[PDB]
């Protein structure tokens, strides 16, 4: 009936920028050097995924099986699953461990026992339990061409690049390790690659005022450089064992007032564009561990209540998602030097959403060999409603406007594994990791 | 040079365990890149069938028509090759290689042909690979060739079985598939027309098996849909079903055995499932409706397993192969037919072993593996038989990290390292001491008791190294430790000395600029040698607390590349170094007690050239007259050699070194060697381990 | 997506009085300019149609006494009915109107370089010659006197953990002050004697030093705080290019853009913001090439779209001295209106409004083109085929000179062409996918920059222009046509100023709009070229209560009718005022489309309610496929099918 999310976590490992610098980022809690035993990174080891992974001693196969069994027990069916690999910078381990991990995931899902990743994916394509996709997180300094190629090979279809704030002084003063220009370049390469980028933000960094935060978010949703596809809000928490904890203890940093924080969240939600999704607004770190930060977990509800009080309303994807009189609405804009399109079906008066799609013309910076002739791309298709079927309409219209407006000759789609068969049924062939159709 | 004992465990694949049917029978499970022959009568393996380059996946005996024990067998691995093995008496005569089948081979089957004109053991082989292909191989004498092939396009073959039509000699083939459509048909050029394709199951069919026919060909079908269906062939087909939850992956009928001159063919089945369950379906007396006989397995526990189950001769026992490389043998109670008991079998690490060390007294050996486990092996005295067998006694800890270095201080006190920053110390409890004294002077434990009830406590936790520990060592007096960390800068890579009685740092020698591979004290206990990845070595001397006495810059080093291992001499007069440059160099200084000469350190002897990279050099501890030294070298390919060195008069490069016995094909590791530990002497035996998941004990005498 | 357009050029010249005017201010609430010269203060009202003369002139020539004695600041006191005046000698006085009496209120022992006032007119700042800025209360009560060359950073320091060219020679040493829109902070620029380059400091309203500028090289002597938001503009002359940069409250550089000139050719004089933080005015001066004696003195207007600074309009002035600009300012009450005072006692007033340059046509061969101006380039989007987001275009045209005005021909069946006027008073024609340059015609008579009014293309060979007279403001209609374009005819100077020159492609009907509100139907093909009051149903009384920013001619029912929209959200239909909430509208083939500010989109047809986001402005409609293209403030477009 619906896809089930399966969360797995990796083994502990130090972040890469510790060598040429002195330390890791000044606020990230946990880690192998921290005081939490088996703290992978950015994780104390108390969230359900944390000890769920610890019980399997960070084994891919065992974690997958345990989560599948738990979900199957409570009525939920497991025909379709989505993997989430958490646990800090994954693309810094030696290649062998990464290959091991992903191949074990695929074989656990399928049942076949594979040697390399290619055999694992070839067999998992034929499985009865289909995998929609995989999502990984990565620092901007590890999202160059080779890393993107590797992510394409693994079948991952969604990045989680975290750029904390647009200001460069903030980055240089927190020992993040890179620059904002690198973040913009990484977004450019990812968008022209054909992924679905979702960014991380932290709206309470030191030396940042409330006015600065409002301005930076307005720029973030206005500057054509960033314009991300999905956003997560992580208000800063002062956890013991980090440099930020030392700063706060030294009486040189204070947290935002709870009412101020709620109001700021309200404005940020009200400013969100329609085509941008808000995955999360809070962090699941256990309460009695943080010395100073958010009030309680009731953060989304207070934000919505205050927004309703002040007359503002949020029009993001999650709130507007769920016969009724539906109609086709089209939106276009620019991001990272690319012409983005947002074909969708919706019902205006009741402001509900049914089906959506994401197109994009390919820029001149594309490097993947499958994209070298003015190829378009379909970054994402998603339908959760019911009536020919809406998906046929969306694909037909998208191909039409690719042939006519974009002036392209070839169209490509990114997919998981069962989606490969779904798109092949409508007349596509497979080339590399992409699903291609010759558009006249 | 005889191999006394070998420890290993099977691979983690479906169908890796097979057993010949006959008066004796033989198990032929596969380790990393070799096949192991192991008698099950609580005895030891007999031979090792090396030859595969990659992992080994499928093993099957060739069924014998007249009830004789099997003679030949087939193994298909991940090396794109299929090997036919023939043995007369544990001897490995004339293995045969078969090529083709790009991609890993995941299914093989073998049948003796019923040729009437040519009784020259005409054999048929079917092979299904990961390239969605299945191919044939007919063998007569030494003649091997392929035959008609069959593509599946995108579909894949999962389970293969082959048999004959009940009256006419017709070779029938039943192939599992990934589309719930097991295909049964003929294969040869004269008969390859598909006749029928069953569709009973509702999931991937992981098992199909042609049964012993009373009068009609019975057939088993086993899929992931938690159902087992029995199909009867006569050219007509029938269908019967059964019931048992979760994935089911192993079905086999009872074979025929000669009961006092008369062959017998009972009716029985055997099912192994992921839910830690194994069933013994049997037809009913009244209406022939199959009902269970007994539930056996670790129901409700963790570590879901049982990839395979196989059925002993004449139903005497049942063997099963589990997820974590551990077997499970169950035996029938003759007094009570409705009762079975677990039995004692072989075990071993399921991932590459890294290090080991002899008992100071010389009774047991402890291994650590990249499978994140520590295990102990000791012999069993029993009561009467002169034959002595070794077994896995205890499992001190199941750690959550990999293990790389190990050292021994007291007879029950050892220090372990890992891919982390801390060092750990362990002590034997009091229950283990008594259980061991009962074993050496009750019986070796089974699997579950080892897994759950056997562990060791932690006593200490050494801090303050900085990075991942890479090496450990101890002095002769067992009073000063030494360790090094994996490092990439001169500052980090430093030697740390501890005090055993207090577990505190004592001194912090620092001279190397990169990782230190291995260190070694000296029997004189007045020196300490350390080689590094910097293609150099250092020597430190205790003063009457350690200072530098020797030195080696870049130019004054015969070795060109990373030096891997180093060793001392029993007289504490010379020492040896083995590098990755395929060269071993002995350095002589003759400096002991008081030597007022400054430095004067030189090689003093020649240089050799072994066939490959050197990763372990050892010197036998005992000395014999003529002042003739002996060295054991563990190469990289997997072989071990013994050489003898004698000091020349004036020219080092004249017959400096003499050759000795080499390891043969059967007694040689497959991937790489990691240690060569001689048994303690003066109040011959030595042990070798490597990345083959195997541990070997050898013996030699002059 | 949208462009500025000129519709009023009020001008008064030949002002008489003292010599060499220096600074001036503005009075609202039925007030006019208040130029103050070396002798005294002069009040002049040029607004009146027939009256442009001094009113209540006063003199104070006995304070400076024939010396230089330049006035460093003039400021109206709002309703207090007084004008504060500060002299370079160091005296601050409070004059009065209709009484011609003086009132010395403050004396400083050192020269008062700059005098500035708070936006709310409550606090006033003095930049003494002692390098000690001073605060006076509204009634000249001393508050505080702080040094300007203090060295410590201030208050808003940065909490940090341990983990990890002199000034421009052509810059006179002179402090500059500004304020923020809400009057909560202010900024001071000054050269650093310790360093030798400019260095900005920011103060709170109560003299709480907040932050100091980072050491940027090549800083210029410019300072301007954007009213809303938080931006402060300056110049960063680099070794290769000339750029305009922005700071923020903490004092850090953040974003910039490039002036399209040579490496060493010009210099910046001042930077001004419009009334609503939407238009930036830059004043430049030619640094070198004295052969033409500074031939160039250009003022340019820049706006921002999707973080792209466009170049909308350019104005040129000679630096002879007779016509040389000495001051300029934005109207603090209404946007898009600026006032300029020259050296030769000349006063100019410029007014603009905001519009889109559509391309109406019949049902076929239309393509619904849209054009946008950007520097010396034109971005054209064909909305019939490709719906391009704003920063890109269907295609792009390049010109050697900056562009000032574009127009689409109204001939039916050929509405696929465009005429462009450059800053050099030259006209380029592009005619029918791509286009080839047809003609580059040159005008015959042009004496003053930006003298041609609304430029309309009626027939494939004719153009209509409006020129405004100086004395007794009268509008003259010029007919431009030739094979070099000759001003063939000039219609009678009508009584007043014409604002709108809307035309209908059908019936070839031309409509004229006067400022007061009368509507006149002029015949471009008339043998007499006479004008006629617009024909209503009877009596013909049609007069808009207020001037309309947009005027359109639509045939409703059977006859024609006039529709108007003003800037106060009022919709007029032949003086009916149907409703007052509209924001924008369009008419195409008997279809009336309009927003409502109550979040709806009416779709009345000529012979229904959908929902929209905040602040959606209608851009274009395609009756084919019945698709209309809304635009949101953030930049994205949105195509919707009403039916
Ligand atoms: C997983 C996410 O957690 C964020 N993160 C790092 N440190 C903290 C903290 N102290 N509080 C909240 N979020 C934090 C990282 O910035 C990353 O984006
Ligand atoms: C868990 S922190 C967020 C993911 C990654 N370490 C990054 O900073 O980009
Ligand atoms: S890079 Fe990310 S995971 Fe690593 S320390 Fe910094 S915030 Fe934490």
């Amino acid at each position: 009936s619906g896809i089930a999310v399966v969360a797995v976590m990796c083994k502990p490992h130090r972040c890469p920028h510790i060598s040429f610098t002195g330390n890791i980022c000044v606020y990230c809690p946990g880690g192998p050097d921290s005081d939490f035993e088996y703290s992978t990174q950015s994780y104390t080891g108390y969230e359900p995924t944390s000890m769920r992974a610890i019980r399997a001693r960070y084994d891919p196969f065992l974690q997958t099986r345990h989560r599948i069994e738990q979900l199957k027990q409570l009525g939920h069916s497991v025909d379709k699953v989505e993997f989430i690999v958490m646990g800090g910078t994954f693309m810094a381990l030696p290649e062998e461990y990464r290959d091991y991990f992903i191949r074990n995931l695929h074989d656990a899902l399928s049942g076949h026992t594979s040697n390399n990743i290619y055999e694992a994916v070839k067999y998992s394509e034929r499985s009865l339990t289909k995998c929609i996709g995989i999502t990984i997180e990565t620092r901007p300094d590890y999202c160059m061409k080779r890393h993107l190629s590797d992510m394409l090979t693994y079948g991952c279809t969604r990045l989680e690049i975290g750029v904390q704030s647009v200001y460069e002084d903030v980055a240089r003063d927190t020992n993040r390790g890179h620059t904002v220009k690198a973040v913009c370049e990484s977004f450019h390469l990812a968008k022209d690659s054909g992924f679905k980028v979702v960014a991380h933000m932290m709206p309470d960094l030191p030396n940042v005022g409330l006015e600065r935060d409002i301005e930076q978010f307005t720029e973030f949703f206005e500057n054509p450089a960033f314009r991300p596809d999905g956003l997560k809000l992580y208000p800063t928490l002062v956890i013991r064992g980090t440099g930020l904890y030392e700063l706060w203890k030294s009486g040189r940093y204070k947290s935002y007032s709870p009412s101020d924080l709620v109001e700021l969240v309200a404005r940020i939600l009200a400013l969100v564009p329609p085509w941008t999704r808000v995955y999360r607004v809070q962090r699941d770190i256990p309460m009695p561990l943080v010395s100073s930060g958010v009030e309680h977990g009731n953060l989304r509800e207070l934000a919505l209540a205050r927004m309703k009080d002040l007359g503002i309303q949020c029009r993001d994807v999650r709130t507007r998602e769920v016969p009724y009189q539906v109609e086709l609405v089209r939106r276009d804009y620019v991001a990272n030097g690319g012409w983005e399109t947002f074909l969708s079906y919706e019902d205006p008066d009741q402001d509900i959403l049914i089906g959506l799609l994401r197109l994009r013309k390919c820029s001149e910076e594309t490097f993947r060999f499958e994209l070298g002739g003015g190829v378009s791309i379909v970054r994402e298709l998603h339908v959760y409603g019911s009536v020919q079927g809406f998906g046929m309409l969306l694909m037909e219209e998208a191909e039409r406007i690719a042939r006519e407006e974009h002036g392209s000759g070839k169209i490509a789609v990114i997919s998981g594994v069962g989606t490969r068969n779904y798109y092949r049924k409508i007349g596509y062939r497979l080339q590399g990791p992409y699903m291609v159709k010759m558009l006249k | 040079l005889e191999t006394s004992h070998v420890f290993c465990c099977p691979n983690r694949v479906r169908g890796v365990l097979n057993w010949s049917s006959g008066p004796r029978g033989l198990l032929a499970f596969g380790t990393s890149c070799s096949v192991v022959l192991y008698d099950p009568l609580k005895r030891v393996v007999v031979t090792n069938l090396n030859g595969h380059t990659a992992r080994v996946n499928c093993i099957q005996w060739i069924c014998k028509q007249d009830g004789s024990p099997s003679t030949e067998l087939v193994s298909g691995g991940s090396d794109n090759q299929v090997i036919h093995w023939e043995i007369e008496d544990n001897q490995l005569l004339k293995a045969v290689h078969l090529q083709g089948h790009e991609g890993p081979v995941y299914a093989v089957h073998a049948v003796y042909q019923r040729r009437t004109s040519d009784p020259a053991l005409c054999t048929l082989i079917v092979s299904a690979a990961a390239d969605s292909a299945v191919r044939l191989w007919s063998k007569k004498g030494p003649e091997v060739m392929c035959l008609q092939t069959l593509n599946f396009g995108n579909g894949f073959a999962l389970a293969l079985c082959l048999s004959f039509l009940p009256n006419t000699d017709v070779p029938i083939l039943a192939c599992g598939n990934d589309d719930c459509r097991i295909h049964i048909f003929a294969q040869q050029n004269d008969q390859f027309q598909k006749v029928l394709s069953l569709c009973g199951h509702e999931d991937w069919i992981r098992g199909v098996e042609w049964a012993a026919f009373g009068r009609d060909l019975f057939l088993a079908s086993c899929s992931q849909d938690c159902l087992i269906r029995i199909w009867k062939l006569y050219v007509t087909l029938e269908t019967v079903l059964a019931g048992h939850e979760n994935w089911v992956n192993a079905v086999h009928w009872q074979p025929v055995f000669y009961k006092d001159g008369v062959l017998q063919q009972p009716v029985r089945l055997l099912s192994a499932s992921m839910d830690k369950t194994m069933i013994l379906w049997a037809p009913d007396e009244e209406s022939g409706v199959w009902l269970e006989q007994v539930r056996v397995g670790e129901v409700g526990g963790n570590t879901l397993g049982f990839y395979d189950c196989q059925f002993n001769e004449d139903g005497s026992m049942i063997i099963a192969h589990a997820f974590h490389g551990a077997l499970h043998l169950w035996k029938q109670n003759t007094v009570n037919p409705r009762e079975w008991t677990p039995e004692i079998v072989i075990s071993g690490h399921f991932d590459g072993v890294q290090d080991l060390v002899w008992d100071p007294e010389g009774e047991f050996i402890i291994t650590v593996g990249t499978d994140q486990t520590t295990r102990l092996f000791a012999p069993w005295k029993r009561k009467d038989q002169s034959q002595v067998t070794w077994h896995e006694i205890a499992r001190p800890q199941i750690h959550g990290y990999d293990l790389k270095c190990l050292a021994m201080i007291n007879r029950f006190q050892f220090v372990s390292g890992a891919d982390e920053k801390v060092l750990r110390v362990f002590s034997a409890p009091r229950n283990f001491v008594e259980n061991f004294c009962a074993i050496t002077g009750t019986e070796p434990p089974t699997e579950d008791h080892l897994l759950q009830n056997t562990l060791w406590p932690e006593v200490q936790k050494l801090y303050g190294h900085g990075y991942e520990i890479f090496c450990v060592t101890c002095n002769s007096s067992k009073t000063l430790l030494a360790s090094a960390c994996k490092a990439a800068k001169k500052e980090h890579a430093a030697i740390i000395l501890w005090n055993t009685t207090s577990w505190k740092q004592v001194q912090n020698l620092v001279f190397h600029s990169l990782t230190v591979t291995q260190m070694a004290f000296s029997p004189n206990e007045k020196f300490l040698l350390a080689v590094s990845r910097d293609r150099t070595w250092s020597l430190w001397k205790k003063q009457d607390v350690f200072s530098l006495f020797a030195f080696t810059n870049k130019i004054t080093s015969v070795h060109s590349r990373i030096i891997w291992s180093c060793d001392w001499s029993p007289d504490s007069k010379y020492f040896f170094t083995g590098s990755r440059d395929k060269k071993v160099v002995v350095w002589g200084e003759c400096d002991s007690t008081d030597d007022c000469i400054e430095h004067n350190i030189g090689p003093c002897s020649s240089v050799l050239d072994v066939g490959g990279a050197v990763t372990a050099v050892s010197v036998c501890p005992v000395l014999h007259p003529s002042q003739r030294y002996v060295v054991a070298v563990g190469l990289e390919c997997g072989k071990i050699c013994l050489y003898t060195w004698k000091k020349t008069d004036q020219v080092p490069e004249i017959n400096d070194w003499t050759h000795c016995v080499e390891t043969s094909q059967s007694q040689s590791h497959t991937l790489a060697i990691r240690k060569l530990c001689w048994k303690n002497c003066s109040g011959l035996h030595f042990a070798s381990c490597g990345e083959d998941h195997t541990v070997k004990i050898h013996r030699v005498n002059k | 997506m949208r462009n500025l357009k000129l519709f009023r050029t009020l001008e008064f010249r030949d002002i008489q009085g003292p010599g060499n005017p220096q600074c001036f201010s503005l009075r609202t609430e039925q007030g006019t300019v208040l130029i103050g010269s070396e002798h005294g203060l002069i009040e002049v009202d040029p607004v009146s149609r027939e009256v442009k003369n001094e009113v209540s002139l006063v003199a104070e020539g006995f304070l400076p006494e024939d010396g230089s004695g330049r006035i460093v600041g003039v400021q109206d006191l709002l309703d207090q009915e007084s004008v504060c005046v500060a002299t370079a000698s160091g005296d601050v006085i409070l004059c009065s109107l209709s009484t011609q009496q003086l009132e010395c209120v403050g004396s400083v022992a050192s020269g008062i370089s700059v005098m500035s006032w708070s936006p709310d007119q409550e606090l006033v700042l003095l930049a003494t010659g002692q390098q000690t800025l001073i605060m006076m209360t509204k009634d000249f009560e001393p508050i505080l006197e702080q040094q300007i060359h203090q060295d410590d950073f201030g208050e808003s320091k940065f909490i940090t953990v341990g983990w990890g060219e002199s000034a421009l020679p052509w810059d006179d040493h002179r402090p500059q002050v500004t304020w923020r829109g809400d009057g909560q902070f202010f900024a001071v620029s000054v050269v650093c004697p310790e360093t030798g380059a400019r260095k900005v400091r920011v103060w709170n309203r109560e003299f709480a030093l907040q932050s100091t500028s980072e050491p940027v090289a090549g800083l210029g002597p410019a300072l301007a705080w954007k009213p809303s938001g938080s931006l402060i503009a300056s110049t960063q002359d680099k070794p290769n290019q000339q750029d305009i940069v922005f700071f923020e409250k903490n004092g850090l550089l953040h974003g910039h853009f490039t002036l399209p000139f040579l490496k060493d050719e010009v210099k910046v004089n001042d930077l001004l913001w419009n009334a609503d933080s939407s238009v930036l005015a830059v004043w430049l001066e030619d640094l070198q090439r004295e052969e033409s004696s500074i031939p160039k003195t250009c003022v340019q207007l820049w706006t921002v779209g999707n973080y792209h600074w466009y170049l909308k309009q350019s104005l040129s002035f000679s630096t002879c001295g007779k016509s040389k600009i000495v001051s300029l300012m934005w109207d603090p009450v209404t946007p898009y209106r600026l006032h300029v005072l020259c050296q030769g006692w000349h006063y100019l007033a410029y007014d603009w409004h905001w519009t889109t340059d559509r391309s109406v046509g019949d049902n076929s061969s239309d393509l619904s083109n849209v054009a946008v101006i950007d520097g010396n380039r034109v971005l054209v989007t064909v909305f019939r085929q490709t719906v391009v987001p704003p920063p890109m275009c269907t295609y792009q045209l390049l010109f050697p000179h900056p562009v000032n005005q574009v127009t689409f021909l109204a001939h039916p069946q050929k509405s696929n062409d465009l005429a462009v006027l450059d800053a050099s008073n030259q006209i380029s024609v592009y005619k029918c996918k791509r286009y080839k340059i047809q003609f580059e015609n040159n005008e015959d008579q042009d004496v003053n920059p930006l003298k041609l009014g609304l430029l309309t293309w009626i027939e494939e060979d004719v153009f209509l222009a409006v020129s405004h007279s100086e004395f007794s403001p009268r509008s003259v209609i010029h007919h431009l046509t030739a094979a070099g374009q000759l001003n063939v005819s000039s219609s009678a100077a009508v009584d007043g100023v014409i604002i709108s020159l809307c035309c209908n492609s059908k019936t070839k009907s031309v409509v004229l709009q006067l400022a007061d509100g009368q509507i006149f139907k002029y015949l471009w093909e008339s043998p007499s070229l006479a004008i006629k009051p617009w024909k209503n149903s009877g009596g013909f009384p049609v007069r808009f209560p207020y001037p309309c920013t947009q005027t359109e001619l639509a045939m409703i029912g059977e006859e024609e009718c006039v529709l108007g929209l003003t800037d106060r959200c009022r919709f007029f239909i032949n003086d009916i005022e149907v409703a007052s909430n509209i924001t924008s509208f369009a008419v195409y083939d008997e279809f009336l489309l309009l927003t409502t500010h109550s979040h709806t989109c009416q779709c009345f047809c000529l012979r229904v309610l959908r929902k929209v986001e905040r602040g959606s402005r209608i851009v274009t409609v395609v009756p084919q496929d019945t698709k209309l293209v809304l635009q949101m403030p953030r930049g994205n477009l949105e195509v919707v099918h009403h039916r």
